[PDB]
RNA sequence: ACGAGUAGGAGGGCCGCCGCGGUGGGCGCGGAAGCCCCGGGCGAGGGCCCGGGUGGAGCCGCCGCGGGUGCAGAUCUUGG
RNA sequence: GCCGCGCCGCCGAGGCGGGAGGGCCCGCGGGAGCCGCCAGGGGUCCGCGGCGAUGUCGGUGUCCCACCCGACCCG
RNA sequence: CGCCCGGGGCCGAGGGUCCGCGGCCUCCUCCCC
């Protein structure tokens, strides 16, 4: 029921930031920080979240488990990837493409992981 | 070898011979009808490496690809034009630069359209240098320089600025005396031309370019 | 001198309207429309002096400034021409000198 | 492997079925154009022969009255009589400096008579028809002014009437055919420019030195200056 | 539902410049295939009449 | 920091649309008010009067709201509102709010420098 | 393809004002509101953001909700 | 005025069949083929020059002033 | 556009084939080197 949940969070959300004619979302699992249907990080059963590591180096690829839907404590699986820039992108690419896990967010997660590594 | 185009250009975009005339001229009845990686050896066995590995960084945004056009050839492949009044041997009149209003002798058009211009240096202190035809007034006075041999190395890269004080090299002086030694004997055959090239051009009172014949 | 004498006779106008983005020049020797063809496309220049110094190409800075233009077409039958400049000519230049260069040459 | 090569040639035969289909339609409109190229000349040489026939015998050969007329609206939209304003809409001349071809009959000439001060019509020749349809020619697909760039637009909406190319459209407008109504209504009203060189007097009739009315063969001069 | 749909028209068509066929040669011969033949016969006849 | 693309921004009008008779009176502010007088010259758009702002003066949608540097302004108030500009930093620049203290402006500037986000007011208070 | 507009009608406003339920782990004595600005800007406009100065304690964005919600005129009212 | 025939005139309005040759032509015989070219589904250069921290560069629309044109006070 | 050539001014909006040719798919000859 993503489309059902979208029509509610479409214009009414604590993460929506509307100013300067732009709408940005502050949800954690959003790759473009864009308040759209595709990139919304809480609406779909499959979400991809590329967060910076707890320390100053590395990224964290956050996937949404299939059975972890209504149990948020055991819903997301974090993947810490602290390698070189070329290998880190190859890991994120294989997590998305090889698993058929949100292939629409494949390059969106590679560009976000590239910005975090800077 | 590849034969030349058997269809002469009757007009721009129009061939002289039809599809059937070219078929007979060509006699077409006689006719009938990778490795993206490389392997290397090391001291744990053999390693297969891939050429052009994946990028190590992706920008936050990217510009879309432009559409496909045609006829937008680069400058090196452009067609070169030349006014019919500018023939090898015509005495030009420079309009711009420090040598503005001075008279020069046209030698040859360079591949980039610029005109190889000489003073000569021994007359009006103008060496062999390029000159645009748009900023040049061609007069009706022509000297016969058909016997003058211009060296082949006088190309656009020869006159391209080397990009801290400029100094004329010994090659420029040798190429100057090589061409001047051939122009001076034929300039002397035309009387009062030695001082005409020394002189400068300027508009006085009553002289109007729209009615002045050059 | 390598330029022809011209006078800024005024802007392209009617009687109750004025289009300042087009100027009417009067060349000193052109008194007929059949003589304006030679000047079609020639560089125009409104050279003047100001207070503050400005950079000079190929030289040292001075008070001389210039507004470049180009003869676009003829105007009337008395040798007048039209010229468009990168900046519209100031109204103080009406009746002053405009240098009509000999380039781009077509001779 | 066998299914791949089989599904591959099915795509190639789909492209071969199109390139051959284009060469057939292009060969048809090539023969139609060369037939029009010869027909346009014969029609003129026929009348010259018949005129020389009458003058040889001392008689007179009266040519057929023109069937085609190109009507240009010269006056604006300010202060128009209701009856005149209705006829100018039936001729699709809803603004100044636009032209539409008219099939001349008694029901049409009387319409051109009710709007003479507002129109300047005449009898266009072949060059006038061809230049208007080539340069100023536009198409009305779905009440949308579509430019005439390819013959696919004409054959799609005039193919059931034997019109496949632009030459078929010109041959239908110049020589009034059975499908002149659909062919002319398929052409958008020619938005012409102001007459280069000026008019004589827009408020009077062409006979009295003006520009309104019916200039029989002088409408071509007006087209050259407006097209 | 996919069995009932048509082919997705993923082709975007834009406005064309509409080059003048009377001045542009390739545009004229795209609308009139015989235009190149008539142009050729007209030039060759002019050279023959000279 | 350069934007993704810096096209030539075309503005149909640079001057401000002043209100009719805003100079003759101090009570009449320069803010545009459409004249609705029955005999008003500006309302009837006579020749030589003040112009009326209407649609048609609207700037190109591709270059609308773009700052002269090429970026687009975006107001931020803390680190979280700054990190949403991490992506698309080649098309939007950060602008620290006016009501934030100089103590927190130093943190927003040093964080935006890491994220390659341009700040329109980098050195404001210091 | 089209674009005038009084009286008038309708729609849109990420125009503005006051207050409320929400919401931003918002903002603030490391200086809020207000005010000034030959400061930088943005929007076609209503307006808005930023900088400086002044000021000394509150204030604002977004989703909805309630109006005593926008002034140049009324020989308007009060004050100067 | 029609209809039939004949004669004659008709750039070649012309169409058919054949004959002596001469020579100008064909989207006839050339395309699921490779290479390029381009008057071909809207511009590019795989062209280039001058200028450089104490007096210059750009902006300064909205600070002043000058000139041409337009322009009468709102409700 | 009836055939060809030339000149001046104005501008390039958009941005993931169609239509004409030529060479080779056929062997040589001449010019130019
Ligand atoms: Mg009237
Ligand atoms: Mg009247
Ligand atoms: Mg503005
Ligand atoms: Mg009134
Ligand atoms: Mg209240
Ligand atoms: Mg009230
Ligand atoms: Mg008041």
């Amino acid at each position: 029921s993503a489309h059902l949940q979208w029509m509610v969070i479409r214009n009414c959300s604590s993460f929506i930031v509307k100013r300067n004619h732009q709408v940005f979302s502050t949800e954690p699992n959003n790759l473009k920080a864009r308040n759209s249907f595709r990139y919304n990080g809480l609406i779909h059963k499959k979400t991809v979240g590329v967060q910076p590591a707890a320390d100053g180096k590395g990224v964290i690829v956050v996937l949404k488990k299939r059975a972890g839907q209504r149990k948020p404590a055991t819903s997301y699986e974090k993947i810490s990837i602290n390698k070189n820039s070329r290998s880190t992108l190859s890991s994120v690419r294989h997590i998305i493409r090889k698993n058929n896990y949100r292939k629409d967010l494949r390059m969106a997660a590679l560009r976000r992981a590239s910005a975090i590594l800077k | 070898k590849h034969h030349c185009s058997r269809n002469p250009v009757l007009a721009r975009g129009i061939g002289k011979y039809s599809r059937s005339a070219m078929y007979a001229r060509k006699a077409l009845y006689k006719r009938k009808f990778p490795k993206v990686t490389v392997t290397k050896t090391v001291g744990g066995g053999t390693r297969v490496v891939k050429l052009r590995k994946m990028p190590r960084y992706y920008p936050t945004e990217d510009v879309p690809r432009k559409l496909l056009s045609h006829g937008k050839k680069p400058f090196s492949q452009h067609k070169r034009k030349l006014r019919s009044s500018i023939t090898p041997g015509t005495v030009l009149i420079l309009l711009n630069g420090r040598h503005r209003g001075k008279r020069v002798v046209f030698l040859k058009q360079l591949p980039t359209g610029l005109l190889l211009v000489t003073g000569p240096l021994a007359i009006n202190r103008i060496p062999l240098r390029r000159a645009h035809q748009k900023f040049v007034i061609a007069t009706s006075t022509k000297v016969d320089i058909s016997t003058v041999k211009i060296p082949k190395h006088l190309t656009d890269s020869y006159f391209k600025k080397k990009k801290e004080k400029y100094s004329v090299t010994q090659q420029r002086k040798a190429d100057q005396k090589f061409v001047d030694s051939q122009l001076l004997p034929l300039i002397k055959k035309e009387p009062q031309l030695r001082g005409y090239l020394r002189s400068a051009f300027f508009l006085s009172n009553g002289m109007y370019p729209h009615k002045l014949v050059f | 001198r390598l330029w022809c004498k011209a006078t800024f006779a005024g802007y392209k106008r009617g009687l109750r309207n004025q289009r300042e983005h087009t100027a009417l020049l009067k060349i000193e020797g052109v008194y007929a429309r059949d003589e304006t063809e030679f000047y079609f496309g020639k560089r125009c220049a409104y050279v003047y002096k100001a207070k503050n110094n400005t950079v000079t190409p190929g030289g040292k800075p001075n008070r001389t400034r210039v507004i470049w233009g180009k003869v676009t077409r003829a105007h009337g039958n008395s040798g007048m021409v039209r010229a468009k400049f990168r900046s519209n000519l100031p109204a103080k230049a009406i009746g002053h000198r405009i240098r009509v260069m000999l380039y781009p040459s077509r001779i | 492997r066998k299914q791949f090569a089989a599904a591959k040639l099915k795509r190639v035969k789909k492209i071969l079925a199109a390139k051959k289909l284009r060469k057939t339609k292009r060969k048809v409109i090539f023969k139609r154009a060369e037939s029009y190229y010869k027909e346009y000349r014969q029609i003129y040489r026929k009348e010259v022969r018949l005129a020389r026939i009458a003058r040889k015998a001392g008689n007179f050969y009266v040519p057929a009255e023109p069937k085609l007329a190109f009507v240009i609206r010269i006056r604006g939209i300010n202060g128009v009589s209701p009856k005149v304003r209705k006829v100018l809409q039936l001729l699709r001349l809803r603004q100044i400096f636009n032209g539409t071809f008219v099939k001349l009959n008694k029901a049409s000439i009387n319409m051109l008579r009710l709007a003479e001060p507002y129109i300047a019509w005449g009898y266009p020749n072949l060059k006038s028809v061809r230049q208007l349809i080539y340069k100023r020619g536009y198409l009305k697909i779905k009440n949308q002014r579509i430019p005439m760039t390819d013959n696919s637009l004409i054959e799609k909406y005039l193919g059931k009437k034997g019109l496949m190319c632009v030459e078929d459209l010109i041959h239908e407008i110049y020589t009034v055919g059975k499908n002149f109504k659909a062919a002319n209504n398929f052409l958008w009203p020619f938005k012409l420019s102001s007459p280069r060189g000026g008019m004589n007097k827009k408020t009077t009739h062409f006979v009295e030195g003006g520009d309104a009315g019916n200039r029989e063969d002088q409408i071509n001069r007006m087209i050259r200056r407006m097209n | 539902i996919q069995r009932a749909l048509r082919a997705p028209n993923k082709k975007v068509k834009r406005r064309e410049l509409k080059k003048n066929p009377l001045k542009n040669l390739r545009i004229m011969m795209r609308l009139n295939p015989y235009a190149k033949t008539a142009r050729r016969h007209a030039i060759l006849q002019q050279l023959e009449n000279i | 920091l350069r934007p993704l693309t810096k096209p030539k921004i075309v503005k149909k009008r640079t001057k401000k649309f002043i209100r009719h008779q805003s100079d003759r009176y101090v009570k009449i502010s320069r803010n545009w008010r459409k004249p609705r007088g029955i005999d008003n010259r500006a309302r009837r758009r006579f020749k030589g009067q003040i112009l009326m702002p209407n649609i048609g003066y609207g700037s190109n949608k591709k270059t609308k709201h773009m700052l002269p540097t090429g970026f687009k302004k975006f107001l931020v108030h803390n680190i979280k509102e700054l990190e949403v500009l991490m992506m698309s930093n080649k098309s939007f620049c950060a602008e620290i709010a006016h009501n934030v203290s100089s103590k927190n402006r130093k943190t927003i500037v040093e964080r935006a420098a890491q994220l390659a986000i341009k700040v329109t007011n980098p050195n404001a208070r210091l």
